[PDB]
């Protein structure tokens, strides 16, 4: 329940919970996909994958650590999980790495058989993991020629023309000290591990700074990947969001949380208290949706996702959608509101304290590195419970009503009409 | 080519600089046109209506 | 156009608004034309003729 942090030459940030029966350390970077360009995109996710490479990881797997790393939008983690005991030797094989073998990693055997396999990798995305796909490429209109923009696999074409000194390129340039921070999660003590890391000296690229760029901009409009060879249209659409750090970051994922997520399949699912249900189970309007409010750094996107056969009724589908969404900003009930406060509080709990540690670095990390500090679980909950009817309102007159939309979606989508259509439907006719 | 990277449209974008600029145009044209119309629509079923008033020839002070 | 953002405020003109400006702008550009329309032609109607008669 404790979010130590403190800076000496380097900013330790950790958060123990003694019944955990491991621990988890590693260094998390103030740069991702979004610092990128249209060129070198793809690289951040290479690093990950040489982090992770058969070499480097069979040198930990001896010593008995493990290995995990995440590329997301704002930032990039490198993790590396141990027994309580063996929290030591995680800081020499992360030092090791980062210094040491800056460069044996960066073999010409190991970067080649490494690139073959994000290819396939990245390849194996496009062609079947349409959900994501759709909404990786949601990113990329709603964002388009704004750092948001770039997917962070990257892409097929930046990739396989990517070579070594680009990655050094990248590294000498966002792995610098003024744009990381070291992080630890698991059982830890805060001064336990501050010592081991104030041990050992040496600054190597202090005072550096990585380049700057253009702030993100949402722009309303479209993709369209129609592939009617697919037994099914997935579509995401959305309008601009709230970016971390915001006022109203909690108002937009309670909103959310209010038409939350769904699926036709389970009986469960199909009671809940959302009264969208009401209208799409009639004909089955859709397998399944789900409503999200993603923030990031400068600016974030709140909308839902939604996969269906119902290839004829499409515009049902989005019409339902968006006339429930209408009533945020005129007639949302107490209840509404009351009903997503505990279950935003159940996600919300589920998500900061799994049995997990490696998930608490990243949520950690990923949240010092924008506002210096952590936000605690009990925290929210005191934000959470103040919201009000009225704010809700204020909120969605705002940033739902009459505002542009984005859209992206691919499989059979003959049936999703024009983009008027569908921005028609983000208000409604009064005297 | 790949689908992520977003044809150019430049030539057809605003700068950005007024972000309810085509907006207000739109809705005074909107506005405007509904306005005219109204009006005019007024005018067309008083014309209609008046026609079936008393004619000039029928009002005889007797 | 700041002009619109002060009294409709982003927000489309609605229906009653429009109503209303109508029955207005009958009145007003009714009188304009005829005004414009008697101006343009004095000399020739009735009420011209009429001053210049006496019986």
């Amino acid at each position: 329940a404790e979010v130590t942090q403190l800076s000496n030459g380097i900013v330790v940030a950790t958060e123990h919970n003694p019944s955990a029966h491991t621990a988890s350390v590693g260094v998390v970077f103030g740069s991702g996909a979004a610092n990128e360009n249209p060129y070198n995109n793809g690289v951040s996710n290479l690093w990950k994958n040489i982090f992770l490479s058969k070499e480097n990881s069979a040198v930990a797997a001896k010593e008995g650590l493990a290995l995990s790393s995440n590329i997301s939008r704002d930032f990039q983690s490198y993790i590396v999980s141990s027994l309580p005991g063996s929290t030591d030797k995680s800081l020499d094989f992360l030092n090791q790495s980062f210094i040491q073998q800056k460069a044996n990693l960066l073999s010409s055997s190991n970067f080649e058989a490494t690139k073959k396999s994000v290819l396939k990798q990245v390849q194996d995305f496009e062609d079947n993991d349409h959900p994501n796909r759709v909404l990786e490429h949601l990113h990329s209109t709603a964002f388009q020629n704004t750092p948001l923009s770039l997917p962070t696999r990257g892409t097929l074409e930046s990739l396989e023309n990517l070579v070594v000194a680009d990655l050094e390129s990248f590294a000498n340039n966002h792995f610098l000290n003024s744009n990381a921070v070291v992080v630890g999660t698991g059982n830890i003590k805060h001064e336990d591990l501050v010592n081991s890391i104030e041990s050992k000296n040496l600054s190597l690229q202090t005072g550096t700074k990585p380049v700057l760029k253009k702030k993100a901009a949402f722009l309303g409009s479209e993709v369209r990947l129609r592939d009617d060879t697919l037994p099914k249209a997935w579509i995401s659409l959305a309008v601009e969001g709230e970016p971390v750090n915001s006022p109203n970051y909690f108002v937009a994922k309670l909103a959310a949380q209010i038409f939350g997520s769904y699926n036709a399949f389970e009986p469960a699912s199909r009671l809940q208290g959302i009264k969208l249900l009401d209208n799409i189970q009639e004909y089955q309007l859709c397998d399944n949706f789900n409503h999200f409010s993603l923030s990031y750094k400068d600016s974030g996107l709140w909308g839902f996702s939604t996969a269906t056969r119902n290839v004829t009724m499409i515009d049902d589908l989005i019409h339902f959608t968006l006339k429930q969404w209408n009533r945020l900003t005129i007639s949302v009930t107490d209840t509404e509101v009351e009903r997503a406060k505990s279950l935003l509080k159940l996600q919300l709990g589920q998500l900061y304290e799994s049995g997990n540690p490696v998930n608490d670095a990243n949520l950690l990390g990923a949240e010092v590195l924008i506002k210096g500090s952590k936000l605690s679980l009990g925290e929210a909950f005191k934000k959470i419970d103040a919201i009000t009817v009225k704010d809700v309102k204020a909120w969605a007159g705002k940033r739902l009503w009459d505002q542009d939309i984005a859209i992206a979606g691919t499989g059979q989508i003959e049936g999703l009409l024009d983009y008027m259509r569908i921005r028609s439907d983000m208000s409604m006719m009064r005297w | 080519k790949s689908t992520y990277r977003t044809p150019n449209f430049d030539d057809v974008l605003k700068e950005n600089n007024d972000a309810d600029k085509g907006r207000s145009y739109a809705y005074f044209m909107v506005g405007a046109m509904g306005l005219l119309s109204s009006a005019g629509a007024k005018s067309t079923v008083e014309t209609f209506i008046s026609s079936m008033t008393a004619t000039a020839d029928v009002l005889a002070m007797a | 156009s700041s002009l619109y953002k002060t009294f409709f405020k982003r927000n489309a003109v609605f229906v009653g608004t429009i109503f209303a400006g109508a029955f207005v702008f009958q009145t007003v550009f009714d009188t304009a034309i005829t005004s414009w329309y008697e101006n343009h032609n004095k000399g020739k109607l009735w009420k011209d003729v009429k001053a210049r008669i006496a019986a």
